[PDB]
């Protein structure tokens, strides 16, 4: 009854009537009792080592990442450049007036274009390195 | 000697055929790089200024 318990009719008591009240706490007091003293007679806990650092640069070439097949230093890593600075109009994308895309907006998307086949370069020559 | 030379004639004729085009497309994509600088290039002075 996944939204709910299964047992969502109150009208069922059977859980309730079949082990008394006394019997119940007196079970947790028992197990509280015990609980409370194996903590007190437990060990301390062993301080928490370095964290695992991931440190993808297992495989034998310094700046490799094997688990996610990508170089630290790709073919024209200085690609980025050009856009990291890139900001837009908000609201902005198309011509209220003319409906075409006004001069700065397809001057900026030209300068994404490249980028974009900057990255697929790389991809290729990654395919033949494999 | 001779059943060798042949096929290796054969296998380099071969790639002649496929390096020929590979050099026509480096001649083509030298010069649209070259665009490419300028336009990129020619947009950074924008936000520079």
């Amino acid at each position: 009854n996944f939204p709910l318990p299964e047992r969502c009719s109150p009208y069922d008591l059977e859980l309730p009537n079949s082990i008394s009240r006394e019997e119940f706490q007196a079970r947790k007091k028992r197990r509280i009792e015990e609980r409370r003293e194996a903590a007190k007679n437990a060990p301390p806990p062993q301080p928490k080592t370095k964290p695992t650092a991931s440190i993808p640069a297992c495989h034998e070439i310094q700046g490799y990442m094997p688990g996610r097949l990508e170089f630290e230093t790709e073919y024209c890593n200085e690609a980025e450049e050009a856009v990291q600075l890139m900001s837009f109009d908000p609201g902005d994308g198309i011509n209220p007036r003319t409906g075409e895309l006004e001069p700065e907006m397809e001057l900026k998307l030209t300068v994404m274009e490249i980028y974009n086949n900057r990255l697929t370069q790389r991809v290729e020559r990654k395919k033949v390195i494999f | 000697l001779r059943e060798q030379i042949l096929l290796n004639g054969a296998r380099k004729a071969r790639l002649t055929e496929l390096v020929k085009e590979r050099m026509a497309y480096q001649e083509y994509q030298t010069i649209l790089e070259d665009l490419d600088a300028q336009v990129n290039a020619a947009y950074l002075k924008r936000t520079r200024t």
